[PDB]
């Protein structure tokens, strides 16, 4: 069931600290809650798109899209945040809602 | 053995060579030093959108906007140097190109180039110690946005004064280069004997033809940190910068006519 998605709802869950393992020994930085009108970079399969964050419940979020992106619902998706002027993972996610450009 | 310079990077400095070649690079608006609060605002983490969170000044915005209509309401934003070409996917259309104030400032947050410009602009310097840049400020370039073909586009190379060596900017076969091939390489020789102002003797020329007219696009320093593309670095050190003519480099891929004009040339082998 694949289409061209311009919001996605999704079911999601973010890491506790940053990956990688600082020399010092020091702890990396926490991952924090998710803020909404927020700019994500979104992997939605091959696709690489941008996603403000226009809402958030619990282990739920709906994002709007920078430009249409070509998905089908339970896709999984890799949360990304600029931290450091950096492209560093915080979390994952599931498409449970979508709506379309048609 | 090759090295980078204080003044080599500040030269490159789109201010510090758009006063000098105005005539020879498509219309821009350069506004420097950078607003204070986008200044602010970029080096924030993350990215935020107005649509406890900062967000550029009213001042800034409208001042942005100002530069954009002028220029015809499309621009290609960039800083000192770099362009935001690897953040193509942040875009809503798939190109630099910018009509809104918030489509700027989302393409130079989500730049990794951007991000270069900021903290690792003198990384290489032998002449700086990065502590902390002189009577140096940044500056936020706004270039008018035109269709532009990425196959006529070609980076130059530039030792003492000379062309090293040119090639094709783009990564795929463009049939009609070779055809003007001969008409490119005097276009752009051509473009250098303009370029004789310029403060440096060794230097990289970026350069887009249309109808006939090579126009000059960016000059980065002759050091490895700036892309050598189809030639390598030691290749571009080891080159004759006395030698009359350029190397040059296109992306590798009949008729009774075509085959016999092959053998005329290959029979031209036999003789000298």
């Amino acid at each position: 069931l694949p289409n061209i998605y311009t919001d996605i709802e999704i079911n999601y869950f973010l890491l506790r600290r940053l990956l990688g393992v600082k020399t010092d020994g020091q702890k990396q930085a926490k991952v924090r809650k998710l803020e909404p009108n927020e700019v994500l970079m979104v992997n939605i399969g091959s696709t690489a798109t941008g996603a403000r964050v226009v809402a958030v419940k619990a282990d739920m979020a709906r994002l709007q899209l920078t430009s249409p992106a070509c998905t089908e619902i339970n896709e999984k998706i890799a949360l990304s945040r600029r931290i450091e002027k950096h492209w560093r993972l915080i979390g994952w996610a599931t498409i449970k809602k979508g709506t379309t450009l048609e | 053995t090759l090295i980078l310079t204080k003044n080599q990077v500040l030269h490159c400095q789109f201010s510090s060579w758009y006063s000098l070649f105005r005539k020879l690079t498509p219309k821009a608006k350069v506004i420097k030093p950078i607003p204070a609060t986008v200044l602010k605002y970029l080096h924030e983490d993350s990215i935020y959108v107005e649509q406890p969170a900062y967000y550029p000044e009213r001042e800034a915005i409208q001042l942005i906007e100002k530069a954009i209509k002028e220029l015809g309401g499309a621009v290609v934003p960039k800083l000192n140097w770099s362009t935001p070409k690897d953040a193509l996917w942040i875009t809503t259309t798939g190109s630099l190109k910018c009509t809104t104030a918030e489509e700027v400032l989302l393409l130079l947050k989500s730049s990794d180039f951007v991000a270069h410009d900021l903290n690792h602009a003198f990384d290489d310097c032998k002449d700086f110690d990065n502590a902390d840049p002189k009577d140096f400020s940044f500056e936020l370039v706004l270039k008018e946005w035109f269709p532009m073909h990425a196959s006529t586009e070609f980076r130059c190379f530039v030792k003492s004064k000379r062309l090293i060596a040119f090639c094709q900017r783009d990564d795929n076969y463009y049939e009609f280069l070779k055809e003007n091939i001969d008409c490119y390489e005097k276009l752009i020789s051509d473009l250098l004997k303009k370029l004789d102002t310029f403060p440096d003797p060794d230097f990289v020329f970026d350069v887009y033809i249309h109808k006939d007219r090579a126009w000059l696009i960016d000059i980065n320093p002759f050091y490895p940190r700036t892309d050598g593309l189809l030639f390598s670095w030691s290749e571009l050190e080891s080159m004759n910068s006395e030698n009359m003519k350029p190397e040059i480099r296109l992306i590798p891929k009949a008729s009774e006519g075509e085959n016999l004009l092959e053998f005329a040339q290959k029979w031209q082998d036999l003789t000298n």
